[PDB]
């Protein structure tokens, strides 16, 4: 659909995945923080390409696609919620529920044969650890599960995070994530002296294909992701040469993290333990467009009561996220954004020249192409096409 | 309850006929071979008549945007209509073409 | 021409009115105030996508391409008007003349081949109440009146007005204009509340779809039009609800306005009466490039004398421009800017969902598609194509 | 490759050079000045539309494509020269030797089998008067003289310049620079009265086609390029008329300049003698991308010793830089970008309206066509294709 | 006025001779199969010379931008040809190609 | 050592590929086209891949990942993205039973 049929044609272990620039349809994807959103306070966000608007009513959150069904405006230009369960276009007054789309009447002609006779799409949310997540998709949605990591919805795990819009196109932010010889890039974070982190500067492996990774399509919540196992065989590099001279040193601190390391459809990292050895790190990278992506970044602690969650929530401002989410993940962002160009015309997907640690990204390739829910496509944007056959 | 179209050999096959009523939205009689069919004139993506359209054997083109609908089951055929059509019960009695003066 | 053939086969009640996205070729358009040239300062625009200069001499108004025949510069860049009758390019002094366009002289080469044997394109242009009108177009021009609304050349009217740029296709701005159902967007209006005028929320449709409009196939100068009747047999709405509940009401002032409205080739609205019972309103939405229009508005009032006139003009200033022209036709601006997105890949001309109000812009699109003097293409831009 | 068939099928007589809106791959391109390259600094460009990285390393210059072989990232992001040799990637340490490009080690995995067995893409380098050229082109190097006009490497000539980027295609410059009516736009430059030239407007050509201009390809150091014959049988004009009525005169100053103008492939120009009568004028118009360029200014002067090369060098920073490199060539910049929406969609290629003293640019448009040593193409930018 | 160019025989079909006349513009002389044309050499969009173009039947292909003419009309057939060509009568007689000395 | 036992002649199909698997060293792929057999490093030269599990098109193997292609005969790159020629590894048929060099060809 989304890439010339060329390349789609020369990328035959992951063609699918090469194809979802504007991500996979029919996932639950987290857009914002559940205190972004008040009380009859509608919000504007762009998912999988498609303009949104979320509102809260009687304290539960509703999404309607914010496009007019009549002339194509976005509803936001100018809010009218003019009763507690609906909202009605600025232009001429089309009147829709928040709870199924319906347009319920049309100020402009409460005579018009189109009351009660069009919807305008909605999408289900659901809110869980305090995180805002859309079903981007048609029909009943599956459990949140099936699209969050192990552990995220734990019952005792506090979650508290970051969210902001990075430049690039979403894959490049996964890959980059689940990368093991990325970790050469943090090497000087702020992090891995002022908390005392183990890091090596790579990996040299071992074993054969297989044990490098650990594919879960065998998950009872239907969970599909990888785990990098580089670690369970490979040597940890902690002096990099040149000419066999070194050059550089790994950081030899006390604490061991990044343990488990793994990426999740539709595309969420779970870094454990990290940045602490008694917490764990979940990130997504929510496609917004072909160019650009939520960081929607969380920190998870167990806490057991009020007092814990309060200083989880004091050391989250004063250290974890300025040192971690920022101090760390910054050099992410930026590594994301250097790749654009080589993969902006679709030629990096064949001209890449992979080793050894890839086979985690090429195992993850593989795994997002055999067990998405649906390729997003410019047609869902504008409304879809098909012609009697 | 049922309302006088034509004479059947009126339409030639692969045409369509307006159906005004007095008091009432417009229906649209399609002849495909020599079944007879009946629907909603109005096409249910916007205000178009259908009446103005092309059909293609039982599947009703839409003028305004080339949506499209099976004269028969009332369904949509073809982007951008979505809302299926009214279809109204057509009786050939004694070579003359009656439509259910409502919907089924 | 200009858009993707599967939208234009979609699209058969208008298919040439969709494909003329940088407007129709061969109609009069308004694109300036006779005040703003002045003798011997021309002045630059663009108009259906192409570069214009327009001077004035020994009072009369003359329109070159701003696009030299040799290298395709804008003579613009650097003018040099070295004598009253002539422009040469900065370039390498290609002369034409300002009334046919012909390359006269060369003063790089005074014997070129080229002297006498290549003419710069030019196009009609007429000054009407105080208005600039350019013939985008070929060969003889009809009358201006062709592509005007009744009465705006009266002997006795007096028209003042504004004119700006606006980001949105010409299409999006006449369809606002003419649509029954936008009035919605000005139930706010200061206008509204400071002139006391009567202003529903819309109307309920009654009678048939053919009395909905009149369409206009011709006069006694071949215009081109529709009215909307739809307040004919409607009922206006003056009680909007939701669920039965009301939850807004229009303007019941005693001031009745928009009696009579139309739509004209090549774009151009008339609203009489309007902002008050004794003026109307004429307003052009001239296409400049594919993303961008002139909003040329005009308000029109009789006047019998230089008292009233001078009268009028102050009127004008001092209330119409700032309550009407910006107080009201300020939000006509942002409402046409909303529709760019949903158009802009053009598929927004199949997948939009009309209702009832929406038989005065189908009326519209008919009477554009079929009585449409040519369609603007890139090639018309660039330099029109042909393989033998 | 790089434009509309149905366009190079038109321009059967310069189609290769239409289609080189990148440039000729496999020739020698000045970039910056030796005195803008130090010791450990690398730098970027861009050439040909090639993003590149140079060093200098004890003392001798080498070039890197600034793209990473694994995922394709620029080294320069965050450039990491571990060792005095080599560059390592940022992202995952894949180690390259400025020498040869070859990926000589892996920090994150100094097992891996790619080392030693990848090679990062490698340019030649060279210093030659003060400026720095790489040979943008695959395989064993020519002389750099075959890429130069003629006396710009003479044992005495000193060269002294400037170099900027400028947004247009290198061609419109290319053009421009050779263009022999162009002489028009600098009628009015502070470099004609400061320094006393004659300067005609222009020039009525004598004689037939081929004496317009003398084509080289018989230059032993294998150059190829075109000088400007026109002056030979042409009368220059010093009155320019319209309708018979004399409205400018060229410049009658003392000093006589650019008796020889010839344009070299890969597009450097020649102007002699040059801002004075005792100097030499070479430029360069070097592909950057589709729509940029450096215009590469050089001035050279005949000296004999360090003192006259100082004085030579007070006298470029007070006069010649100012007043011609500046003063005399700002109009050029100006002129060239003038051209550019004409000729951006390929169009002009075939809507430009030639006249007589423009034989001398179809001349290098076919010189060009028959003489370059490749196209740059997209593919050579993103990565060779082919299918078996 | 009448200007004799050549011997019929001295042009194959489908070629060109350029005509050059002391004080004058060139001349382009085509042979259509056993027929003769001419018109002005110089291409009306330009410098070019006709005569070093391309003939297809009874049109002519300027070689610098791929416009084209009728060469019996002298009318454009391609773009961006738009100003007509001077045509010259041309009669053969006993062998003999003569050309007009004044356009038509 | 010198020589690695593969499998019988006859346990190859034309038209197929079999990956031999080498204790202390990379993998080689041997290919039989025809009657005739050839062997080169399994890993494509491109990448990560294994050409065993490529298609195989007369005498062009073609990479699973990118769709490279090498010749089988001469280990040259045959499509792009492929530029790194293929180590070559003699093979030869002895009883019927295929054997492969230990060394690649110099
Ligand atoms: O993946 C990792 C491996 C080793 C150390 C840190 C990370 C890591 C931590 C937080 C967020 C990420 O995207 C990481 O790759
Ligand atoms: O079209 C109208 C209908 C009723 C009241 C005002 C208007 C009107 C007047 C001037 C310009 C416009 O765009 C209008 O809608
Ligand atoms: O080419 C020229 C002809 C006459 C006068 C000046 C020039 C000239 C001088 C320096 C740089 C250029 O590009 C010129 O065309
Ligand atoms: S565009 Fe929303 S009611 Fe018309
Ligand atoms: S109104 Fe029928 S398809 Fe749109
Ligand atoms: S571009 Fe105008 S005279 Fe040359
Ligand atoms: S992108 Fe350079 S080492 Fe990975
Ligand atoms: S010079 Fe003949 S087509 Fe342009
Ligand atoms: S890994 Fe084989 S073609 Fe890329
Ligand atoms: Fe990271
Ligand atoms: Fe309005
Ligand atoms: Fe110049």
């Amino acid at each position: 659909a989304n890439v010339d049929e060329a390349i789609l044609k020369r990328v035959k272990g992951w063609a699918p995945y090469v194809d979802a620039k504007l991500g996979f349809r029919n996932h639950w994807y987290p857009v914002m923080f559940s205190k972004e959103i008040n009380e009859g306070e509608p919000k504007t966000l762009k998912l999988l390409g498609e303009n949104l608007l979320v509102n809260r009513i009687d304290g539960k959150l509703y999404c309607l696609k914010d496009r007019c069904l009549h002339r194509g405006v976005q509803l936001s230009v100018k809010v009218e919620c003019k009763t507690k369960s609906t909202i009605t276009c600025w232009y001429h007054a089309w009147t829709y529920r928040w709870e199924d789309g319906v347009l319920c009447d049309i100020l402009t002609n409460p005579t018009s044969a189109q009351i009660g006779r069009q919807k305008l799409k909605t999408y289900p949310v659901q809110e869980a650890k305090g995180c805002v997540f859309i079903y981007l998709g048609d029909g009943d949605p599956p459990p949140l599960a099936r699209d969050t990591p192990p552990n995220f919805l734990d019952d005792d795990m506090e979650i508290l995070g970051k969210n902001q819009i990075i430049k690039s196109n979403w894959r490049l932010a996964v890959e980059n994530g689940f990368d093991p010889s990325h970790i050469y890039i943090h090497k000087d974070s702020i992090l891995v002296k002022d908390n005392d982190l183990a890091l090596p500067l790579g990996f040299a492996p071992g074993g054969d294909r297989k044990q490098q990774t650990r594919v879960v399509d065998d998950d009872v919540v239907g969970r599909k992701g990888v785990y990098d196992l580089i670690g369970e065989h490979g040597v940890p590099v902690f002096e990099g040469t040149i000419g066999g001279e070194v050059v550089r040193e790994g950081a030899y601190g006390e604490k061991i993290v990044a343990n488990d390391i793994s990426i999740w459809l539709p595309g969420v990292l779970k870094v454990n333990p990290f940045p602490n050895p008694d917490m764990m790190q979940f990130e997504w990278y929510v496609p917004i467009d072909e160019n650009t992506h939520y960081y929607f970044q969380t920190l998870g602690k167990p806490c057991a009561n009020d007092e814990e969650r309060k200083k989880y929530e004091q050391e989250f401002e004063s250290k974890w996220k300025p040192m971690a989410l920022e101090g760390f993940n910054n050099d992410d962002i930026w590594a994301r954004e250097a790749m654009v160009d080589f993969y902006a015309d679709d030629k990096g997907w064949v001209n890449e020249i992979l080793f050894e640690s890839d086979e985690a990204i090429v195992a993850w390739r593989k795994l997002a192409s055999e067990h998405n829910q649906g390729i997003q496509t410019q047609a869902h944007v504008s409304g879809l096409e098909h012609h009697h056959h | 309850i049922w309302l006088k179209v034509c004479a059947a050999s009126d339409m030639q096959p692969g045409t369509i006929r307006r159906v005004n009523r007095v008091g009432a939205a417009p229906l649209a009689v399609y002849r495909v071979g020599d079944q007879f069919y009946a629907t909603e004139d109005t096409c249910t993506h916007g205000i178009a008549s259908l009446s103005e359209g092309t059909l293609d054997g039982d599947v009703i083109e839409c003028p305004f945007h080339g949506g499209a609908f099976n004269v028969c089951t009332g369904m949509p055929a073809s982007s951008p209509c979505t809302v299926p059509l009214g279809v109204f019960e057509v009786e050939v009695k004694e070579g003359e073409v009656y439509v259910a003066g409502e919907k089924k």
